[PDB]
């Protein structure tokens, strides 16, 4: 059932806020912004699928269905997990504008190709994969390099996540493909557990790690 | 260790998924529509050792 | 690394033999034949998650 | 293609033996023993499924069909696997003449309960269970205590290919139990296409892992 798996993600979303919110409670000096952006992260992603979960946002497209939440989630989110990740690394401001600004095209233009019945969604793919490809390389690249410099225990957990990031978000544009956006080889049920697995792992994962992390 | 076990719980539970919509197409009566949601099967059990693959990683 | 790109292309190598028999079953136009071959192809690629964990475990 | 599989289980454990002479022919002076094993290891094998694909020894059992080489080869090539590990922990003889023994009943078991049409057929894998553990016993307990007293690196070599294992042997009576010998819900296709990937894994791949560190 379509519903029962978004009640789960809101489920497990819920209790990642919750941790992390308590967990957040005897925060350092400048560790609160840390906290703060899990419990964004996965604050915004549990009313998401509270909303998915309550039948609200399904679009309908061609002969598939398209769920809004979802990407007005990644929208908000993705930039808050880059941030976190950006943290990590040391990142100034300009260089926080150039990768914040490239996650964001990779979200509107999945967004945009699977609003769209006709073969141009794989154009509007193309360049969503495009733009994926820039943001890894300054994961990978520049952002490791800043991140080099900082002290052992801080550059060991940006590896950690970054490639937990990395790995991870380079398989959501296969789900696009072989999902309903895409050549329609996945139900959409299959389509919303493996999401509903991801992006519980790319937030609350992401964010344990870091729980556990910050107290080793 | 215990990652294992974690990840090992989500994957039957995703078989499991999978498995009750390929029997729901099998009490259809149409072939055509098992094949369906087989290769969905098939291809999400593939995604799914990718996902565990990448937490085990990013974990070990 | 270079152990997960073995390993995703052997698990892709695993489905397509897999999903081979489930078309065949297909092509018979009987849908127990194709459950019969989906059930077996999704057990199998669970067993074949673990596998590739112990495989990647014992490496990592 | 059923033969096609035994082919490729032939090559690679041809391969794998070639890569175990060829390795070998430096080998210091206490360290032939575990080279010359190994070619034992993967030689046995590749004549087995060498046997299987010129479709030899397919054994009709009630609505199944047995491959009696595979378990001949199991008889002969998994006690040379555990007298592998028996040697970088470090064992005197007569902790080898307990898991081997234990070992033996394993394989035994299952083949003698793959050759019986009856429900006691589980009777007799309810028995080879009950050796594995205690084979797993002897590995994760005794084994481990006996070669934690050796060199760093041949422990670190031991816990890797216990490790390596103890998880993938377990896997083993699975697919006994879900394949033709028990509930028949894997065909014989992936029977034979799981078994050869652990069958290159514990010996080809058991064996490589070897020739890695024997080398750092
Ligand atoms: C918590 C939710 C997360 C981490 C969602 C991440 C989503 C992506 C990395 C999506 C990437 C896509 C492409 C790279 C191509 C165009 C299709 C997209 C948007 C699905
Ligand atoms: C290279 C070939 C190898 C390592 C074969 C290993 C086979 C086993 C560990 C089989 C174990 C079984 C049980 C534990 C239960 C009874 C059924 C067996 C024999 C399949
Ligand atoms: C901890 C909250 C529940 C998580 C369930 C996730 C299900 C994923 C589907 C595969
Ligand atoms: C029935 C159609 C209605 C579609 C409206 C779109 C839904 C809005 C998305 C809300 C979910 C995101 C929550 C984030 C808020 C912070
Ligand atoms: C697309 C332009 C956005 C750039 C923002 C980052 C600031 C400048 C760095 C060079
Ligand atoms: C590995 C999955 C392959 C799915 C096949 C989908 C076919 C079209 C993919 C096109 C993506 C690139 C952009 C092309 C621009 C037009
Ligand atoms: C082992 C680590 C591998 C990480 C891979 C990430 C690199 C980018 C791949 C994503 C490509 C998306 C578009 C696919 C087109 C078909
Ligand atoms: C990790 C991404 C999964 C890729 C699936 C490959 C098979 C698709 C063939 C059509
Ligand atoms: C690693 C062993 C695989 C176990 C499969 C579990 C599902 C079987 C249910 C019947
Ligand atoms: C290196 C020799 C070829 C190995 C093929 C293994 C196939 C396993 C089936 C899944
Ligand atoms: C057609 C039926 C014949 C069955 C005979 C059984 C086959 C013997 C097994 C040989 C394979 C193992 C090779 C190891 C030798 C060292
Ligand atoms: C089943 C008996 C086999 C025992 C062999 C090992 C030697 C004795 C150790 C006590
Ligand atoms: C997880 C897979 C379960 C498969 C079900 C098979 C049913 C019988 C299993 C019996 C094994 C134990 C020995 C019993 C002795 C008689
Ligand atoms: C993470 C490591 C786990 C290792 C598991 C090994 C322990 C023994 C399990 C094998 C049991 C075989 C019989 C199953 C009966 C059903």
């Amino acid at each position: 059932g379509l519903t029962t798996l978004f009640w789960l993600g809101a489920i497990g979303m819920l209790v990642g806020t919750l941790a992390f919110a308590w967990a957040g409670r005897d925060a350092g000096s400048g560790e609160r912004r840390y906290y703060v952006t899990l419990v964004g992260i996965s604050g915004i992603a549990a009313v998401a699928y509270v909303v998915m979960a309550l039948g609200v946002g399904w679009v309908p497209v061609a002969e598939r269905t398209v769920f809004a939440p979802r990407y007005i989630d990644w929208i908000l989110t993705t930039p808050l997990i880059v941030y976190f990740l950006g943290l990590l690394a040391g990142l100034d401001s300009r260089e926080f504008g150039i990768v914040i600004t490239l996650n964001t095209v990779v979200m509107l233009a999945g967004f945009a190709g699977a609003m769209v019945p006709g073969i141009e969604r794989y154009a509007l793919f193309g360049m969503g994969a495009v733009a994926f490809l820039g943001l890894v390389y300054y994961l990978v690249g520049p952002m490791t390099e800043s991140a080099s410099q900082r002290s052992s225990g801080i550059k060991s957990l940006y590896v950690r996540l970054r490639n937990l990031t990395v790995i991870l978000w380079a398989i959501y544009p296969f789900i696009w493909l072989l999902g309903p956006p895409g050549v329609a080889l996945l139900t959409p049920t299959v389509d919303v557990a493996l999401i509903v697995y991801l992006d519980l792992v790319t937030k609350v994962g992401f964010g344990f790690i870091a729980l556990d992390a910050a107290a080793t | 260790g215990a990652v294992f076990i974690f990840v090992g719980a989500l994957t039957v539970l995703f078989g499991a998924i999978a498995y009750g919509e390929v029997t729901a197409a099998a009490a259809t009566g149409d072939a055509a529509a098992v094949q369906e949601a087989a290769v969905s099967a098939i291809l999400g059990l593939i995604i799914l050792l990718g996902i565990n693959l990448g937490l085990v990683a990013a974990t070990l």
